[PDB]
RNA sequence: GAAACGAUGACUGAAUCCGCGCGGACCACCGCGCAAGGCUAAAUACUCCCAGUGACCGAUAGCGCAUAGUACCGUGAGGG
RNA sequence: CCCCCGUGACAGGGGGCGGAGGACCGAACCGGUGCCUGCUGAAACAGUCUCGGAUGAGUUGUGUUUAGGAGUGAAAAGCU
RNA sequence: AACGAUAAAAGAAGUGAGAAUCUUCUUCGCCGUAAGGACAAGGGUUCCUGGGGAAGGGUCGUCCGCCCAGGGAAAGUCGGGACCUAAGGUGAGGCCGAACGGCGCAGCCGAUGGACAGCAGGUCAAGAUUCCUGCACCGAUCAUGUGGAGUGAUGGAGGGACGCAUUACGCUAUCCAAUGCCAAGCUAUGGCUAUGCUGGUUGGUACGCUCAAGGGCGAUCGGGUCAGAAAAUCUACCGGUCACAUGCCUCAGACGUAUCGGGAGCUUCCUCGGAAGCGAAGUUGGAAACGCGACGGUGCCAAGAAAAGCUUCUAAACGUUGAAACAUGAUUGCCCGUACCGCAAACCGACACAGGUGUCCGAGUGUCAAUGCACUAAGGCGCGCGAGAGAACCCUCGUUAAGGAACUUUGCAAUCUCACCCCGUAACUUCGGAAGAAGGGGUCCCCACGCUUCGCGUGGGGCGCAGUGAAUAGGCCCAGGCGACUGUUUACCAAAAUCACAGCACUCUGCCAACACGAACAGUGGACGUAUAGGGUGUGACGCCUGCCCGGUGCCGGAAGGUCAAGUGGAGCGGUGCAAGCUGCGAAAUGAAGCCCCGGUGAACGGCGGCCGUAACUAUAACGGUCCUAAGGUAGCGAAAUUCCUUGUCGGGUAAGUUCCGACCUGCACGAAAGGCGUAACGAUCUGGGCGCUGUCUCAACGAGGGACUCGGUGAAAUU
């Protein structure tokens, strides 16, 4: 499930490391890898916006297809079942008798060998990829899209579930990772399955280097800083902030709302997040 | 110890030179300035 | 400010001759005026350059220079 | 991974082999712990001795991007 | 004062107006993973020749990196360009913005990378993969022949195309050995008389049935439209078929032969010493790369550029008695870069400055190995004041009777220890460790014997005070505090207990996400990510745990009501004119979010405390403990990085202990993620104790070297 390590190095026990046993050994396909440059963090401007971003393995992108709607009807067979390093998820490869070559993300089971088709017509079995309305209530599915053709934008990351609550106007009401129930138009395709990898969640990064090795700078405590630099920075100790927890633009953390009042999407929740 | 000024000549060009001054209001602002005060070195690319 | 009048950013929007606009809230009266269409020399300003003059200076003075924006300083702007 | 030994509900244990590691001693290189010298210096921050790191969160060249209430900062109001 | 590292100088000879400083000779000394050699960046004539000597040179100069003059740098093949793309910069159109302007797809610029044809020698005083010689190679254009029907883009496909660690086989560069080969001459000072001594010992090209490890490998037919916009002998699917051991293919390098060089030296001429001519040998044994065969093998997770050239297929096209393709011949060959310094006296440091500067090369002997240490080769250098003295004092070193931390703020400093082999090794623990714990032994030479060699074991013998015989070369331990750990920080007084850290929690965020940079409905980061994701905040491995208080404050939620701005609505009040009318102010009712108010919320900000009585002069060491604000300390801890009183009290250690340890509880003023209490391991952290050892000390001596002193040369400064 997990790789584990005897103590021969202090940070070497509690660290720990996926399995790659189930991963067909292949490199990307020549013509699906784009060249992925890193950011610091750092926009068309310059300066550093999203904060403690550097470093880490060089990567190159895996071009995906989420909308499947391109290869509806025909079907493909597994190929693979490779290593992607931007996603949590593994990927697999697919291999269709009209010839072309495409990338799924890779659900939870779906070995390889497999065939798989996309299209309304399509069994309730995992890697389908169907219409929502065409789903069976109470289905187990992700890589859900909020517009028809758009492209999975839900349910993504390792070991997601979407449960479809169950069909409505034009609309099908869905429940979110999150616990978020959304309506969406059932219109919009989807892939049958839990996501996979799953035990990602239990993974030990184990050392320091482990975060910079994921392009993760050290992120850095308001406390430590000064108060030139950060509202919680000052005082002569380790102080306990001496007002409300607050980001470093001020505005308050821990608890207050951010979501915009008015917005469109809001008559498409049902239920808030909890 | 390792000091200021360490000499690179695509470095000087680049930054201190005639097209570099020229890209720019404020350094065609330089160079107008400066030829009026009669200047032998317009510009780095004079050296 | 009792705040007229011009001026627009937003919203709104009338009369054309017994008509229209002003006259320092506002009304009558009495006066001055023809908006929403354009150009216009002359008197005025300045002084890089040129000439004449001086109860201005004559080599630490006078321009920074009896010439040089040079030598020299600065990555550079720039100083000199 | 290969042989060997152990079965109280028990991982284990031995041998071969393999060659892991913000592992270890240590030079290059990176660094500046402590003392002395130096203090109109050899030097506007160093020298000898001693010391830290030394396959990593490593060191380094080149090209390039980010700046003044702004940048950048494993955070000293440091550096620009 | 000083003349810029204590690597070191001596004599002869020459020159010259003048010499410690210049030139030559002979030695001496110093570097030798460098203080030698070659690039890059930078510098700019500093290179070579001939001359010069005012100033520059820390003295002096006849000399020079200085001054004057003249020479010197040669490319189809090395590097750049006429090719390529990355970050980035640009960018018609296009998207935004008071202006100047900010973005921005394709395209374009952009090497630090992809691509790409030449090697071996020789020589100017100064250039050399450029010139000369010798033999190759590349594209391009044309001619003669082989031609005898295809050529294949601005689009397609293949390909280029990439990580880290480790490692098997073969070789080379290269270095070692020798009674191998070749050349020279000599007999020293007791011996040697060569079996001694010195030096040299194969580079290119071509061919060759010689050897050769390693490395590269599917072919074809057919089907499927739907994939590659379209096309398509190309590509990708699906299906069929082809004698697994391999052969198919390649040949790093080796041997051979031939040929072109080179080669120790030999000769001859000669003009502060060069010019030409000539030319011997080519062995066997051994070591061996980070180089080559190579795009190899295995293992790992953090999953390792792009584009062109290249190969392949059609589109269009012009052809199909001149289409590709080949062979030979001729022709052709642009632009910029090449001198010299280049770990430094020529670059950055105001200096001919003890600093800083990226890559390659970097020999031998000895040493387990090595780019370590000592000595040394090649090569380079003695650091541009010198001479004497041999006081104080100062710096850097050697040794030191007896004692051994008595020094002191502190063993600060300095010593002891020191490599490799064998023996041996504690509490404690996360079973990895602690650990090189501690401690003990061995180490050199000869000879014989055995074994797997460079070597080692065993036995016996030998010499000295001593055998990692010189250099490199851990002192150890016991016990606390803090932090878990590797890491990080205040360039130039702090390296730490700071920061970061893996782990943990709270919370926000449903994707045009929250959040952030923005003239901005632009664009961008977040992220070509999607709640196992992303932001913000605190805590800080791991283990056991993380209590009471929601009153105030802040957040989430509630809603009867009280609420509240513009506005909507103008009841009603005035002004004016004779008046229709124009006009000044303006009340109700209504009217959003937000506050008041109700509830919830601590790993939200925070809170977890006032106190009662003592003989005497308006009073000091000591006291046992009841408890007001929403509550009034659950564990664990406690004189503590927290303790005022303070050297608290007892014990420990000590001859003696304001420090340290343990216990106590009377916690001025601990306490649970501003985390509580522990914790093996880690520390140039801090604190106490021990063993060892020592000039730290009683208490200082003697010695050395560099200054200080003296003489000749040049000659500052702060201050006044
Ligand atoms: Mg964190
Ligand atoms: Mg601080
Ligand atoms: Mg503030
Ligand atoms: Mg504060
Ligand atoms: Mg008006
Ligand atoms: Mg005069
Ligand atoms: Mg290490
Ligand atoms: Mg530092
Ligand atoms: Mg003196
Ligand atoms: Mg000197
Ligand atoms: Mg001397
Ligand atoms: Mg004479
Ligand atoms: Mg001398
Ligand atoms: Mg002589
Ligand atoms: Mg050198
Ligand atoms: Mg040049
Ligand atoms: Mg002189
Ligand atoms: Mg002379
Ligand atoms: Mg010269
Ligand atoms: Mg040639
Ligand atoms: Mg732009
Ligand atoms: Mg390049
Ligand atoms: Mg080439
Ligand atoms: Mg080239
Ligand atoms: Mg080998
Ligand atoms: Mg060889
Ligand atoms: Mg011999
Ligand atoms: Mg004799
Ligand atoms: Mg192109
Ligand atoms: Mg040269
Ligand atoms: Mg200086
Ligand atoms: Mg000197
Ligand atoms: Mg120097
Ligand atoms: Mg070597
Ligand atoms: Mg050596
Ligand atoms: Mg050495
Ligand atoms: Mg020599
Ligand atoms: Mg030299
Ligand atoms: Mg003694
Ligand atoms: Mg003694
Ligand atoms: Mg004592
Ligand atoms: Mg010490
Ligand atoms: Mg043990
Ligand atoms: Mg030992
Ligand atoms: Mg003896
Ligand atoms: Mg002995
Ligand atoms: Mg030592
Ligand atoms: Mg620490
Ligand atoms: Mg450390
Ligand atoms: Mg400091
Ligand atoms: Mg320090
Ligand atoms: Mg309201
Ligand atoms: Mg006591
Ligand atoms: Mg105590
Ligand atoms: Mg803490
Ligand atoms: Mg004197």
């Amino acid at each position: 499930a997990v790789k584990k390590y005897k103590p021969y190095t202090p940070s070497r026990r509690q660290m720990t490391t996926a399995d790659f046993s189930g991963l067909a050994k292949k490199r990307p396909e020549k013509a699906l890898t784009e060249a992925l440059p890193k950011t610091g963090g750092r926009n068309n401007r310059g300066r550093i916006t999203s904060r403690f971003i550097g470093g880490g393995h060089k990567r190159l992108y895996r071009i995906i297809d989420f909308k499947r709607r391109d290869k509806s009807g025909v079907n493909a067979k597994v190929a693979a079942i490779e290593y992607d390093p931007n996603r949590s998820a593994r990927i697999a490869l697919l291999h269709y008798a009209d010839g072309e070559k495409r990338y799924i993300l890779a659900p939870e089971g779906l070995t390889v060998g497999a065939t798989v088709n996309a299209g309304p017509e399509a069994e309730p079995k995992l890697g389908n990829a169907l219409p929502l309305r065409f789903v069976p209530v109470g289905a187990v599915v992700h890589a859900l899209e909020l517009v028809p053709g758009k492209g999975a934008q839900l349910a993504r990351s390792a070991g997601t579930s979407v449960q479809v609550q169950g069909k409505e106007s034009d609309y099908v009401i869905v429940r979110l990772p999150s616990g978020e129930l959304r309506r969406v138009h059932s219109e919009c395709y989807a892939t049958i399955g839990a996501v996979g990898n799953a035990e990602h969640k239990n993974i030990v990064l184990g050392k320091a280097g482990r975060s910079r090795w994921l392009g993760r700078k050290p992120h850095q405590r308001g406390s430590a800083m000064n108060p030139v630099d950060h509202p919680h920075g000052g005082g002569e100790g380790r102080t306990g902030a001496g007002r409300v927890p607050v980001t470093p633009w001020g505005k308050p953390t821990k608890g207050l709302k951010t979501r915009r009042k008015r917005k469109t999407s809001d008559r498409f929740l049902v239920t808030r997040r909890k | 110890m390792k000091r200021t000024y360490q000499p690179n000549n695509r470095k000087r060009a680049k930054t201190h030179g005639f097209r570099a001054r020229m890209k720019t209001k404020s350094g065609r602002n330089i160079l107008a300035r400066r030829r009026a005060k009669g200047r032998h070195q317009l510009t780095v690319s004079d050296e």
